[PDB]
């Protein structure tokens, strides 16, 4: 107990010797809360002054008999020592020990070690340090020499028990300190530069908590194992088949038909080393890097006339894009996994090939890139959850006077503070209403409001200050948030362009009423509270990271310029300075890193650069994951227990509320008694009759059919159905004949079920509106009003008409229905969004309206300097002396707020972010020509904007979405919410496979040689022998190569053949010994289908490639052989398992797969119907555009993810000249015009980007109910 | 880009002197723009004479000075375009240098070598 | 875009016609120089002839009686890269069905080098006193109507098979 306290003297030694001795002669874990590095605890109570920092013998019974001492500091932290002298000099009596353990546990020796590594971690920013700071570094290590040296002399060395030696983190700071003198007295400096960085790595140990942190992370990624085995071999498996389909696609250039002097390809080709040159014999779009790719198909891009499609030369990207070899694929194929920059390689794919090959990425997309960042998330998340079970688990276990209180009663509730809100909400208005072009009426007018607005704020400051008394006043934290918004806002007043923007934070006053807006302030409270420690480990391992690539390639990245860079200077984005090294690392945080890779390795060589950034991605999503999962589930679960009331004292907004609930009330009641002072079966039978018609299966399947008829003659009507004249007739006569029968239906309908409940159903009410919108256009038509604008309007609503399908297919309407009961906390969450980034948008507004336009030479599309045309008079006055120049503005910036809210979604989503963000650190001011990289240090507002309303802004959505979704699954009984009865049958019964006892094992057969083979192929070596093979059958399929020679080829086909051989021979086996009990297995079935795929499809492949002439189908058929890799799950537990969980999810990921792709038809042919003749340009080409139905469909399955919507939209944000031409005359059609409508055109990206996110939310959401269903069980 | 030369060598008289020069440059060296130019003074601030010369290929334009004792011992495209100097003569001691041009580096190259000639 | 659409074949004698010719460079954003001449072989002989030229925004005519008067340009304006090579007779008479020919000279203009191409396209006329209704409109037409009356006499059918049924059903009652 608290008497237990005694000094470590040579006597209690003795006495410790005695009995190891003892011990020794004749011939347990300590208590954790006497484990050293915890608190003291308060059992034993205070310690009195003579031994605080002293040599004390063993409190913990399981060390008392071995020679160790401990020592307690003035916070009662717990020491272990070893009694055994320090490299046999000093003993534990000596004084120069007792002083050395009396620096060691000490709290100002450790805020010593932590601003000395706060210093020089600022210090290793300079990529060019000055001559004076070899002084500081000499210092800093002096210092370090001074901490190991104390630490030695304390602990001890290396032999004893409690020594320096034996802590992990103590090796870091050894290994640091040998590095420095090694490198001082050794003479790359880029290399001793980053040994340097390890330094950093010391924070762990000096701020306290860093290394629970750090372990929990270790422990999160150890349950990855299998998740992390599955990725490698799909990855793999799916990179083997890229590389047989697109082997050496990427190289097809458009190479001139005439060429003089007696010249060919072959000889051209070693002629060539610039790219001026290599313009000149194939063919190249106006300012690329890279030839124009092309096809030998009718489905892939063409050449221009005098060229001819030819595989010669480089890939794409410096090369870096292909599947030419295994490495190359498997790198795409991690690219499209991650998704970044995924639709560049897929419309090189696709002009390559052929557009018949995006089956290929819709495949991928969905089993990679969905399922596998899926299976990653679920299992990072139970870590989690487990881990913070076991912790909450373990954690359980006179005048002055009068006229005071006359202000104070001024300041009433119901009313003050009413009008308080009234005023935040009116200011925000009022600031979101400035604009670049304004006049100064406009100006003056905001102006004014505004001071009227800071005014106001200051009486209600000064009224509640001296009400209260001030230092009452500084008690709540609402007050001081006030208090320095009001003190913030006065400084402006007395004098920059963000100062004026800080006034905004007083939306979150509303809080206090608004429960939503305060579950995202209590998730950012969180950030820096109770996860405060994982958001520095987090911030610590960006910088780490950012002074690592700085000290890396930094320097290569200014030595390698032109290699990169036709002007010779810097890119945009560099490792030349630590700013730009920071910026390039959260770029990569936010998903970007091929194309810096790209630049990485053009400079510094490929494998430092791998090397670094995949690092980069796994440790630092890691981490934001983690942040992510602890930030959900705090804020969701642990914060959230209803401890108090729904606004335990009344609120002012409530008591303001009931206070109009009585006055009102009141009134209208007065108001009422003041104005009373002053003053047949024949009918039922066809209604029986029509019921029975409509309920009857043969009437909704003939409906049914109609309805896809009709919906899908709607894909038929593209920019060639002048081409198509018949079918252009019979689409016409089959409208006809259509909106008949749909009102025959209608009128069924009408007499079966009644006008009541047929206009109470809201399936009805949207199928009356879809008829009555074809009944007034086809009555339109026969009457003759055909050419109006509005019935053409009109006639463009026919892309509706799918929509008739909802409620036909049981899978959609199971969808659309928990879609429907989601949509209520969407909307609060959608408010609190929309709020949030106003705020964005307003600030964005007041630092870049107006600035974003730029002086440009039109024919290469170039800005002029600012040395010549500084500003808007001189671009001018240049536009009369020269011809192509414009004076010309960006098509989304911050000129209003809703043109903000749409940068914002740019950034938010980062599609498009780039070209707003080089804008905003080029900008000077309004009518002064940009200048490169001005304000440099606008990054922080798009970092800034990216985390908290990206970052948090999802967090909140999803942690609403989990606790909605929970809910609707708890009401109806936990039943599946995605799945339809009969699914649900399925379900159960696909459910009973995975959970099979051990069947009754095959008995042998009576034969002698039988019996041998039985106990040879049941054996486990006979099973581990054939995996051995099929993963050397895997790396002979990895071994091929494009270019490979001949001898290659054909020892690869005799191995190949081999495998053939051995797999049919062990099926024969099998087939021998088992005999009709073999085919009992599922696994042995689909070994027995592989073996017969194997033989069949090496046969055919050879007939075509031997006699016939078909390489697309030679391709097709050789991924035959993929099926003997397939086999590998067999022996596989923990993927086959992970497999098991997909095949559970199939039937809820197919009812909204069903569901997406009718949006996606409904969009596409709006699409058509609009952008049919826009502008081809950014991201609109002559293969990518809604020209017709399969090139709408392409366009939209790559929105779906998002990649590359800001391209599609920008053409159609075109709507005057001399962007677009409304007189454009188009051959073979009576359209004019290649103008956009943007309103049109912004409202169809936003919403289909929003759809779709919902959408694949549901099925986010769907695959991790099925994990956790599975693995839990 | 860093030029690495011996600031001073010491060769006995009759001997063969190779006089290394060595650049890096992250371009590869192509031999149409490669310009490579050699020249000797007698003192820092004397005149320098033209003795060997790279414009696509090794020009010596043999200077009666060193009669025909100049010739080239190194590889432009393995950055080595050191010189070497025949049975070297009292006469040949003096200062050497070495200007590099490798585009599409911007940035000019220079070396130096003081060549010493003892018994 | 771009689109080909064919020439329609059947003209009205006395009436105005458009015999059109789209020829569509194979990739858009390429520059050329175009221009053309057209050549007519009338029925009973076998011999085209040149009948007009157009080139730099400037129709030519040949000195021939069939066309002369009649012709007026309706392909591409304000350019000289024409991918709408068509014409308009304003005047139709018996001696314009034949067999035209719709020479186009494309001279494509890339990075050093200069494609000099060509194409041919034939266009066949028919002159008639009336304008004759397509096979494809009357068919459509008549399978309209007959799938409306099949239709209309399955639906009342049943709608009086079920009536009886459930009439027989409720006196049985
Ligand atoms: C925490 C820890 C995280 C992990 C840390 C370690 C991560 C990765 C280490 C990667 C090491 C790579 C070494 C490459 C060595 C090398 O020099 O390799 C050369 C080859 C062949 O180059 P070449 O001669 O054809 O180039 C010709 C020039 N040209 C292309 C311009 C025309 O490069 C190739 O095959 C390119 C091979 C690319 C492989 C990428 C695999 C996907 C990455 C990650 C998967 C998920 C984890
Ligand atoms: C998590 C959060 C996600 C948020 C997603 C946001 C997605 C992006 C949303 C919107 C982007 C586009 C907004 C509009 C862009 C600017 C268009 C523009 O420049 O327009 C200018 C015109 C006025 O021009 P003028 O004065 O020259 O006219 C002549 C006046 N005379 C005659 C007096 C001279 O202004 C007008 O008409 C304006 C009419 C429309 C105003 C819309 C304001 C924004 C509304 C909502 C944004 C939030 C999303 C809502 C849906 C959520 C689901
Ligand atoms: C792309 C290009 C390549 C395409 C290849 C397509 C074809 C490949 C695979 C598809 C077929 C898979 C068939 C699996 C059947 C599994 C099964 O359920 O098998 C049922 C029975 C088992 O018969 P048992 O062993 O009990 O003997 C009975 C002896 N008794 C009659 C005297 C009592 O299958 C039997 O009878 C034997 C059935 C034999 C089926 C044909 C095998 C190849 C010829
Ligand atoms: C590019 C590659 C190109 C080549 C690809 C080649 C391979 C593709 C297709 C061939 C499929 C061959 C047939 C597969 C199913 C075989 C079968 O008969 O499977 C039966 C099982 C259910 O019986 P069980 O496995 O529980 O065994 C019960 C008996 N006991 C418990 C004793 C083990 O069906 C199930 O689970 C359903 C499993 C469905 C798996 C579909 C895989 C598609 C790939
Ligand atoms: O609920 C009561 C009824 C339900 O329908 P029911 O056919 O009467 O009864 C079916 C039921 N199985 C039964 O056996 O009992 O449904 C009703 O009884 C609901 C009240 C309906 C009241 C309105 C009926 C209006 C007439 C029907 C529409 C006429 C439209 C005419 C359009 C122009 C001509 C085509
Ligand atoms: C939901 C899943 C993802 C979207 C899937 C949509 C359906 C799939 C939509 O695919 C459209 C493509 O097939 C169009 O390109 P093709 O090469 O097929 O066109 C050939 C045209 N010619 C050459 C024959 C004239
Ligand atoms: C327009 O066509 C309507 C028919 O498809 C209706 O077919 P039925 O559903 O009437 O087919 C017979 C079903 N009953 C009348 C026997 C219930
Ligand atoms: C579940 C909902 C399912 C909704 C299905 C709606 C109909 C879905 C119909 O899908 C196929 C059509 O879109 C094909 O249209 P195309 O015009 O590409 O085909 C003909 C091409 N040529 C012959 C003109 C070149
Ligand atoms: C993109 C998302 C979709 C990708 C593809 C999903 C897997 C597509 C593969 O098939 C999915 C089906 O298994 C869905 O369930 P079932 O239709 O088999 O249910 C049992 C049969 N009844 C009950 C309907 C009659
Ligand atoms: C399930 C979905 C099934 C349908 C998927 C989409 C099929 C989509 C099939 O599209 C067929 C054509 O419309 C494509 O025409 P192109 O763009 O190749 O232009 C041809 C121009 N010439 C050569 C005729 C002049
Ligand atoms: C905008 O930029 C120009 C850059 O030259 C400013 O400079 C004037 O340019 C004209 C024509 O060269 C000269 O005649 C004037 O003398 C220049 N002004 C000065 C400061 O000497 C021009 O003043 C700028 N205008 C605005 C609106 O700021
Ligand atoms: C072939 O090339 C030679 C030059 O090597 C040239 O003299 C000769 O005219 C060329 N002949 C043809 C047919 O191009
Ligand atoms: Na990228």
């Amino acid at each position: 107990g608290p008497q237990s306290f005694v000094h470590f003297t040579k006597q209690s030694l003795a006495l410790i010797e005695q009995r190891i001795a003892e011990r020794k002669s004749k011939e347990p874990k300590p208590s954790s809360d006497l484990e050293a590095g915890k608190q003291l605890p308060f059992i034993y109570g205070d310690i009195p002054p003579g031994m605080v920092s002293e040599p004390l013998e063993d409190l913990d019974p399981y060390y008392a008999d071995k020679k160790t001492f401990i020592v307690l500091n003035k916070g009662k932290t717990i020491f272990r020592f070893n009694a055994t002298p320090a490299l046999y000099m000093l003993s534990p009596f000596s004084p120069l020990r007792r002083i050395s353990i009396k620096i060691l546990v000490h709290s100002l020796f450790s805020m010593l070690i932590m601003c000395t590594i706060l210093t020089n971690c600022i210090f290793m920013t300079m990529n060019n340090p000055p001559d004076w700071t070899k002084n500081v570094e000499y210092t800093f290590t002096g210092i370090y020499t001074f901490e190991s040296l104390v630490k030695i002399l304390a602990r001890g060395f290396c032999v004893g028990e409690f020594t320096f030696l034996r802590d992990p983190w103590n090796w870091l700071d050894f290994v640091v300190i040998v590095f420095a003198y090694l490198t001082e007295f050794v003479n790359n400096v880029s290399a001793l530069r980053t040994f340097r960085v390890l330094r950093a790595l010391k924070t762990i140990s000096v701020i306290p908590g860093l290394k629970t942190i750090v372990g929990a992370l270790i422990q999160s990624v150890k349950k990855l194992s299998d998740v992390m085995i599955l990725t490698v071999f799909c990855l793999s498996v799916f990179a083997l088949i890229g590389l047989q389909l697109f082997m050496g696609n990427l190289k097809h250039k458009c190479f001139r038909n005439s060429l003089e002097n007696n010249e060919t390809l072959e000889s051209i080709m070693n002629t060539l080393e610039s790219e001026e040159d290599f313009r000149k014999y194939f063919y190249y779009l106006e300012g690329s890097k890279d030839a124009l790719l092309c096809g030998f198909s009718t489905d892939s891009g063409q050449c221009p006339e005098g060229y001819t499609c030819v595989k010669i030369g480089r890939n794409p990207d410096y090369g870096y894009t292909s599947f030419d070899t295994f490495s190359w694929a498997f790198l795409a194929l991690f690219r499209l996994m991650t998704q970044d920059y995924w639709e560049n390689l897929y419309q090189q794919t696709l002009r390559a090939a052929g557009k018949t090959y995006m089956i290929f990425f819709v495949v991928v997309i969905f089993l990679g890139s969905f399922y596998l960042i899926n299976l990653i998330l679920a299992v990072v998340a139970m870590a989690y959850e487990e881990q913070n079970q076991a912790n909450i688990e373990e954690a359980k276990q006179p005048y002055w006077i009068k006229f005071k209180k006359c202000i104070y009663f001024i300041v009433m509730d119901p009313f003050v503070d009413l009008a308080i809100t009234i005023c935040i909400v009116l200011n925000t208005l009022f600031m979101a209403m400035e604009h670049h072009p304004m006049t100064e009426e406009f100006k003056n007018v905001l102006a004014i409001g505004n001071l009227v607005f800071t005014g106001i704020f200051a009486a209600e400051m000064v009224l509640k200050l001296i009400a209260m008394d001030p230092y009452e006043y500084f008690q709540v934290g609402w007050n001081i948030f006030d208090s320095l918004i009001v003190t913030l806002s006065l400084v402006e007043l007395f004098l920059l362009s963000v100062l004026r923007s800080f006034r905004l934070l007083r939306v979150f006053k509303l809080a206090k009423s608004w429960p939503t807006l305060n579950m995202l302030i209590k998730i950012i409270g969180n950030s820096v509270g109770a996860l405060g420690n994982l958001t520095l480990v987090l911030a610590i391992i960006v910088f780490i990271f950012a002074v690592v690539g700085m000290q890396l390639f930094g320097k290569s990245y200014k030595e390698c310029v032109c290699k990169i860079n036709d002007d010779c200077t810097l890119p945009r984005w560099h490792m030349n300075d630590f700013f730009h090294s920071f910026l390039i690392v959260f770029r990569v945080l936010c998903g970007e890193w091929i194309e810096t890779m790209w630049d990485c390795m053009e400079v510094a060589g490929q494998a430092m650069c791998l090397i670094v950034y995949m690092m980069v991605m796994v440790i630092g999503n890691l981490v934001v994951l983690n942040l992510f999962l602890a930030l959900l589930l705090s804020s969701f679960s642990s914060d959230n227990l209803t401890a108090i009331e729904e606004d335990p004292d009344a609120n002012n907004l409530q008591i303001a509320v009931t206070r109009i609930k009585k006055g009102i009330n009141y009134v209208k009641q007065t108001l009422r008694e003041f104005i009373l002072k002053a003053f047949g079966k024949i009918w039922w039978n066809i209604r029986k009759t029509c019921y029975k018609i409509v309920e009857h299966s043969w009437f909704e399947s003939f409906i049914v059919l109609m309805i896809l008829l009709s919906s899908g003659a709607l894909a038929f009507e593209d920019i060639y159905i002048e081409r198509k004249k018949t079918i252009k007739i019979i689409l016409e006569y089959a409208d006809k004949i259509f909106t008949y029968i749909f009102i025959l239906e209608m009128l069924l309908k009408w007499i079966a079920y009644g006008y009541k409940t047929y206009f109470t159903n809201a399936w009805c009410w949207l199928d009356f509106l879809i008829v009555d919108v074809s009944l007034v256009t086809l009555v339109a038509n026969t009457l003759g009003y055909s050419d109006l604008g509005p019935i053409k309007s009109l006639r463009t609503l026919r892309a509706l008409r799918p929509l008739r399908a909802l409620s036909r297919f049981e899978g959609m309407r199971v969808v659309v229905n928990a879609l429907i009961g989601a949509i209520p906390s969407i909307m609060n969450v959608l408010l609190v969004c929309l709020i949030f980034w106003l705020i964005f948008s307003i600030m964005g507004v007041n630092l870049f309206a107006g600035k974003f336009y730029e002086c440009i030479n039109t024919t290469d599309g170039s800005r002029f300097p600012a040395s010549q045309v500084p500003n808007r008079s001189e671009c001018f006055a240049l536009m009369n002396v020269s011809q192509n120049v414009r004076w010309k503005n960006l098509k989304v910036n911050f000129d209003n707020v809703g043109l903000g809210y749409l940068s914002l979604l740019q950034v938010a989503t980062f599609k498009g972010w780039t070209i707003i963000m080089y804008a905003a650190v080029d900008s000077v001011n309004v009518d002064k020509q940009p200048k490169y990289e001005y304000s440099l240090y606008m990054y922080i507002y798009f970092v800034v904007f990216i985390i908290f309303g990206s970052f948090f802004t999802l967090n909140l959505f999803i942690g609403v979405i989990i606790d909605n979704f929970n809910q609707q699954k708890k009401k109806l009984g936990g039943q599946d919410i995605f799945m339809t009865e009969e699914q649900k049958k399925y379900y159960n019964a696909m459910k009973k496979l995975g959970s099979k006892k051990p069947q009754k094992p095959i008995p042998r057969p009576g034969n002698k040689i039988q019996g041998c083979i039985f106990d040879l192929v049941t054996n486990q070596a006979f099973d581990i022998s054939i995996m051995v093979l099929i993963c050397l059958n895997m790396v002979t399929m990895m071994v091929e190569k494009e270019g490979q020679s001949q001898h290659m080829t054909e020892v690869l086909y005799w191995i190949n053949v081999v495998f053939i051989i051995l797999f049919t021979g062990e099926c024969v086996l099998k087939l021998i010994s088992l005999r009709h009990y073999y085919f009992t297995v599922g696994w042995n079935i689909f070994d027995f289908v592989v073996v017969i795929i194997s033989i069949v499809g090496m046969f055919l492949a050879d007939l075509i490639e031997t006699y016939f002439v078909s390489p697309t189908l030679f391709r097709v058929i050789r991924l035959a052989r993929i099926g003997r890799i397939l086999r590998l799950v067999k022996g596989a537990k923990g993927i086959r398992t992970l497999l098991f969980a997909l095949m559970m999810s199939l039937p809820a990921l197919f009812n909204i797969g069903l569901l997406l792709f009718l949006v996606m038809f409904i969009y596409a042919i709006f699409g058509m119907s609009n952008f049919a003749y826009v502008k081809k340009e950014d991201g609109i080409n002559d293969m990518f555009n809604f020209e017709t139905f399969g090139n709408s469909m392409i366009c939209l399955f790559q929105i779906t993810t998002s990649a590359g919507w800001d391209g599609l939209l920008a053409p159609i944000l075109n709507s005057k000249p001399p962007d677009c031409d409304p007189k454009k005359v188009h051959p073979g059609s009576s359209v004019e015009g290649d103008c956009g409508n943007p309103s049109v055109g912004i409202f169809y990206f936003v919403s289909y980007i929003i759809i779709s996110f919902l959408v694949v939310v549901n099925m986010y959401i769907a695959v991790i109910l099925e994990n956790f269903s599975v693995a839990t069980e | 880009m860093e030029v690495t030369v011996p600031a001073t060598l010491n060769v006995l008289n009759g001997s063969d002197a190779r006089l290394p020069c060595t650049f890096n440059s992250c371009y590869t060296v192509n031999h149409k723009q490669f310009s490579l130019n050699w020249t000797y003074q007698e003192c820092n601030n004397c005149s320098e004479e033209m003795f060997l010369q790279f414009r696509m290929k090794i020009i010596n334009l043999k200077l009666e000075r060193f009669q025909d004792r100049v010739e080239f011992s190194g590889n432009p495209s393995k950055y080595d375009v050191s010189v070497m100097l025949r049975n070297v003569q009292p006469e040949d001691e003096g200062i050497y240098n070495c200007y590099i041009m490798n585009p599409p580096d911007r940035h000019r190259g220079h070396g130096k070598i003081h060549l010493q000639v003892l018994m | 875009g771009c689109v080909e659409v064919d020439s329609e074949t059947e003209a009205v004698y006395g009436m105005t016609f458009k015999i059109l010719c789209i020829s569509c460079k194979r990739r858009s954003e390429t520059n050329a120089e175009t221009f053309t001449e057209w050549t007519f072989r009338q029925k009973g002989t076998e011999e085209f002839v040149k009948i007009l030229r157009y080139e730099n925004e400037v129709l030519q005519l040949e000195e021939d009686e069939r066309f002369e008067g009649r012709v007026v340009w309706n392909g591409s304006r304000g350019t000289k890269d024409l991918q709408d090579l068509s014409i308009f007779i304003t005047n139709v008479t018996y001696n314009h069905s034949g067999d035209y020919e719709c020479h186009v000279y494309r001279l494509l203009f890339f990075e050093n080098y200069e494609h000099n191409t060509s194409v041919v396209k034939k266009i066949h006329i028919e002159v008639v006193d009336k304008a004759n209704r397509d096979m494809a409109s009357i068919v459509s037409e008549i399978m309209m109507y007959v799938l409306i009356v099949v239709l209309t006499i399955w639906l009342v059918a049943e709608m009086i098979y079920c009536y009886k049924k459930i009439a027989a059903a409720t006196e049985t009652a």
